[PDB]
């Protein structure tokens, strides 16, 4: 019995590897990589840092960090400044809809790993509120945690994109 | 600095002073301080008594228990002849009910030839 | 070595070993291994359909399928034999332990 | 509460909050603690999602290999284990999808297992030998809820992208597992953000701002291909269930 | 508005003539079926949100629903919503029964007989049962509780504007002889009138049904009044004895008994030395300024022998002891066989506390309180300076204790704690 239920388990494996696998491998599809954002900046180096979905609607926010492309005809130019742009694609396509603006950071603020931004979604702002409703150790004016210990930007970003914005928060990890 | 005390709301709590897990009545099984099955309140409406084989019920216990023909006009812990302490304070505003009840059971068991 | 307190104990043993044996027999077996059957007969429909429908040329063998509702049809017949089989012991048990006592 | 972490859960006011001692959970209204998760090593977790379709419950992503998750409506005890063969996890993402299969009268494909009934289970506790309805391994956190009216049943897929070289894995139900093999092998991108447009429909974000989308979706308006999937994970099941009752 | 907007085309479009009644009928018929649908999908929101506000549609509903499908769609309907929403942990306790006693008056009122109301209950109550803070706030909500009382040992926030509103719907009550027989038994006998009940129109009831057993309802409502007939009773209390003592008493459970005796002992406690008091001042003529209550001391649950702590035998002032004294002796003498015992933890008193310029502060404080800054009161106006070890000696209070006590008067304002020593003070440099 022993022999005969493993001589099945073992070759039912091989029924789902060699055949199941393979049918069900062909109704999925992947789409080739493609770039977007090259028509709208052709002569940039584009990094990517977050990207969500507004729940009830069908648009991408994106943040990106645009650097152009220094050829070698400019030498060192005092332009490679890393622009925090922030647009919106539509979600099925991918279609720019509103022109990027670009995010004046203060200059208290260049001190932190942009790259590390996250997008935070469902009512930030709730907290804010209870931090200072709650006699807890965390201070508000930037949210401190007593007064030696990390501090950490939550950056309320009001992208308003057709009447709506969402909420960013920023880590600190000190170059 | 003067002070000077404008009112006092002290409270005080009352217990049964017994001449010496027992401050129970051998026959209702409840506290002294508390009352009887057939008793609401406790203190004057369910006094205790005390006889002269140092053995404390509730007055209405005893009294009910020595009105049961079976009892013979015995206490339930020793089985002697139940009479209230005399010189207790406690005794005073029921010797003249025990009194009776004792006599009238033991006219009752001469009457039954017993 | 025996004595009155194994012997109840043996046939409490014995009994168990049997009537219970033949239970997870009746009860377990005989109703997956009809379930595990059906699967298989409609896990090779549906393959085979596709095969037409799709028209793909790529073809998957049904070799291993056919293997196995062969193999699954024999656990059946294996089965059903064990709880004959089961059914004999029983009575050869307690024949055995009345004139034991 | 400050810290550059926090997920809320779409569906209820709740949070998960990172801590020293493990991943705990706190109430929005009351900033009051409502599950502790014991975690060893913070770098160990990928990442953590929670439940789009219910948020009853929430999964947790380990880098080895390892998917564990637990319910915060059950004080945070732990309900299923899950383990992958042989995967190098970056970023995993749980999606369910619920299914509709509304009656159709050019469907004839009538079902019969039901109308079969149910198996059971043999246990045996110190007494004695006792007897107990069936139930699958992985359908306490996957049986219909009693909280839920639409009780459809919902198709539990797990996505899973291996670091280092960007293969895709995706898996179903909690048993069956299908490896894609992705051609965009050449450059090592670290994938920034995984997205959900719909059921079924996903979208890859990498450092470099390459697009990947993977659609589920021909899997899903095919009557059979979901029964097929359905129909692999039984018999690897009641196999198992017969070698568990045979020894 | 529909007829007028649609009908005359809707007559011309079909060609049967415009006054067709019973096709108006079967019209209205088909509105009140959909008005029907949509409120049995919005029913929550109904019951939840827009109570009572919406009471009146419930009426509406009521004039509607005919079958018990109808009724079991309802429920079901809205124990799914219910539990959807509401029976999340993650949801405030406070808040959840505040919604659900708000469903439950909304529905008493939808369905008078209540059995509703019931199939809610025993689908709900397992839930109740998960949380743990719910006896202590509900029972709190039932008796009116202060928020300072409940703020010093419930250790989570409590809303206040909740608890003003759940005080408010708990306290909402809107829930000739000869020829007058021949009239009346024509008019009453001939006008011919066309699991247990549980279905009691009382919503309390229904929050009694909660507790697998009252025992720990009642036992907690004497806990309470023993607290609250010592630190001073309320009217509002006596309607809450009032309605606890009604339902038990109406179901008959020994130990229900014994949580349902003393309750009255307690009325009869403080009557017994209210009454007592007054002949007392009479007989040996007693400072009227005493007022003492005798109280049994089995019943009020006040544990004075738990024999272990050499802590409580601080000394009062001699002035008071004596005059207290006075009251036990003779109580022995009025009620021959009984011993008076001071409860030294125990008692509230009103002092006036006189400084150099000119500040009269009045405060009720506790016996221990006053014999703390009774050894302040200088005779000779000399500034009285006393260290730790000094009161600890006097008072024979434990020092951590003592700190305590002293820290309440520095709160006050009456004592400052300079280098070690205790001072009053006698002259604030600021508007008091």
């Amino acid at each position: 019995y022993r022999d005969l239920i493993n001589s099945m388990s073992d070759m039912e494996k091989d029924i789902a590897q060699s055949n199941v696998n393979s049918h069900i491998q062909q109704h999925i599809l992947v789409d080739l990589k493609t770039d977007v954002f090259a028509q709208k900046y052709p002569s940039s180096q584009i990094n990517l840092l977050d990207a969500i979905k507004l729940p009830k609607h069908n648009y991408i926010v994106y943040l990106i960090q645009v650097t152009k492309h220094n050829s070698a005809q400019e030498p060192f130019s005092e332009e490679n400044k890393k622009k925090l742009y922030i647009g919106t694609l539509k979600d099925e396509n991918l279609g720019i809809i509103s022109k990027e603006s670009s995010v004046k950071i203060p200059a208290l603020f260049k001190s932190y790993r942009l790259s590390s931004t996250r997008f935070v979604p469902n009512r930030v702002h709730s907290l804010l509120r209870d931090i200072g409703l709650s006699d807890s150790n965390y201070h508000s004016s930037y949210i401190r945690e007593n007064r030696e210990n990390d501090d950490f930007i939550a950056c309320t970003a009001k992208v308003s994109v057709d009447g709506r914005s969402a909420s960013l928060v920023f880590p600190k990890e000190k170059q | 600095m003067k002070v000077k005390i404008n009112e006092v709301h002290s409270v005080f709590a009352w217990s049964w002073h017994i001449p010496s897990d027992e401050d129970v009545c051998g026959i209702c099984r409840a506290s002294y301080n508390g009352t009887c099955p057939s008793c609401k309140f406790p203190g004057d409406q369910c006094p205790l008594v005390i006889g002269l084989c140092h053995h404390n019920f509730h007055d209405h216990c005893i009294y009910r228990w020595l009105d049961t023909p079976t009892s013979k006009g015995l206490c339930p812990m020793c089985r002697q002849t139940f009479q209230l302490q005399k010189g207790l304070a406690i005794n005073d505003a029921h010797v003249q009910k025990f009194v009776e009840i004792v006599s009238r059971r033991r006219e009752e068991m001469i009457e039954e030839g017993v | 070595s025996v004595g009155e307190k194994n012997f109840k104990r043996w046939k409490y043993l014995g009994c168990e070993a049997y009537q219970k044996t033949v239970q997870i027999l009746t009860l377990i077996f005989v109703p997956a291994c009809e379930r595990i059957i059906i699967y298989v007969e409609k896990l090779r429909a549906i393959l085979q359909a596709f095969s037409i429908q799709n028209k793909l040329s790529y073809t998957s063998d049904l070799t291993a399928v056919e293997v196995l509702l062969k193999s699954s049809q024999k656990l059946l017949t294996m089965t059903l034999n064990s709880i004959i089989g089961l059914g004999r012991d029983e009575t050869l048990f307690e024949k055995f332990f009345i004139w034991f006592n | 509460i400050n810290d550059y972490f926090i997920d809320y859960n779409p569906l209820f006011p709740i949070f998960a909050t990172r801590i020293a001692k493990g991943l705990a959970i706190y109430r929005v209204s009351d900033h009051a603690r409502l599950a502790v998760i014991p975690i060893r090593n913070i770098n160990l977790v990928a990442n953590y999602d929670w439940d789009t379709t219910t948020g009853k419950f929430l999964s947790i992503f380990f880098k080895d290999g390892t998917i564990r998750i637990h319910d915060i409506f059950k004080d945070g005890r732990l309900v299923s284990f899950l383990r992958i063969p042989s995967t190098k996890i970056s970023k995993g993402i749980w999606d369910r999808i619920p299914l509709r299969y509304e009656p159709n009268n050019r469907d004839f494909a009538c079902n019969i297992i039901d109308d079969l009934p149910k198996l059971i289970r043999f246990v045996k506790d110190s007494k004695r030998i006792n007897i107990v309805p069936y139930t699958q391994p992985n359908s306490l956190w996957r049986g219909p809820d009693e909280d839920d009216l639409d009780s459809n049943e919902k198709l539990d897929v797990h996505v899973v992208f291996n670091e280092g070289n960007d293969k895709i894995t995706v898996f179903f139900n909690g048993d069956y597992a299908v490896f894609l093999s992705v051609d965009n092998i050449e450059n090592e991108n670290s994938l920034k953000s995984i997205i959900k447009v719909q059921d079924g429909f996903y979208q890859c974000f990498y450092e470099d701002g390459t697009v990947q989308t993977l659609n589920l979706g021909p899997l899903l308006q095919s009557k059979s291909s979901v029964n097929l999937l359905n129909y692999i994970m039984v018999i690897k099941e009641l196999i198992g269930y017969m070698l568990t009752h045979l020894e | 508005k529909f007829i007028n907007q649609y009908w005359s085309q809707f007559s011309k479009l079909v060609g049967c003539p415009e006054d067709d009644h019973e096709l108006t009928t079967t019209v209205f018929n088909c509105f009140e079926s959909n008005f029907l649908r949509i409120r049995t999908n919005e029913i929550f929101d109904i019951c939840v949100l827009a109570y009572p506000d919406s009471k009146v549609t419930l009426l509406e509903l009521r004039k509607i629903m005919k079958d018990f499908k109808d009724y079991t769609n309802i429920v079901t309907t809205f124990l799914s919503d219910f539990k959807k929403y509401i029976l999340n942990p993650s949801v405030t306790t406070v808040d959840a029964l505040l919604r659900y006693v708000k469903t439950i008056k909304a529905f008493l009122v939808l369905d008078p007989t209540g059995r509703c109301l019931h199939s809610i209950t025993t689908f709900v109550k397992p839930y109740f049962q998960e949380r743990k803070h719910l006896v202590n706030v509900l029972l709190y909500a039932m008796l009116d509780l202060p928020e300072e009382e409940l703020k010093e040992k419930i250790n989570f926030n409590v809303d206040m504007k909740a608890l003003l509103s759940l005080v408010d719907t708990l306290h909402d009550s809107d829930i000739i002889r000869h020829a007058m027989l021949y009239e009346h038994i024509l008019n009453y006998y001939i006008a011919w009138v066309p699991k247990s009940s549980y279905i009691k129109t009382n919503l309390f009831e229904v929050l009694l049904d909660l507790f697998e057993s009252r025992e720990f309802f009642i036992s907690e409502f004497r806990n309470l009044l023993t607290d609250r007939l010592f630190t001073l009773l309320d009217e509002k209390w006596t309607r809450c004895l009032k309605l606890i003592r009604e339902k038990i008493v109406k179901f008959t459970a020994d130990a229900d008994q014994s949580n349902l005796n003393s309750i009255d002992v307690m009325l009869w406690d403080i009557k017994c030395s209210e009454e007592l008091c007054r002949k007392m001042h009479e007989v040996a003529g007693l400072d009227p300024i005493i007022f003492p209550k005798f109280i049994s001391l089995l019943y009020w649950k006040y544990n004075c022998d738990t024999q272990g702590s050499n802590d409580l035998a601080f000394h009062l002032p001699i002035d008071l002891e004596r005059e207290l004294q006075k009251y036990s002796d003779i109580y022995s003498q009025l009620k021959p066989g009984r011993k008076l015992q001071l409860c030294k933890d125990k008692g509230k008193v009103e002092i006036q506390l006189a400084f150099k310029d000119g500040r009269k502060l009045v405060l009720d404080v506790s016996l221990e309180q006053c014999s703390v800054i009774n050894q302040f009161d200088s005779p000779n106006d000399e500034p009285i300076c006393l260290s730790l070890e000094q009161l600890s000696e006097s008072l024979n209070i434990a020092p951590p204790r003592l700190t305590h006590l002293l820290d309440f008067w520095i709160q006050k304002g009456v004592l400052l704690k300079e280098n070690g020593t205790y001072s009053v003070i006698e002259h604030s440099e600021m508007d008091f």
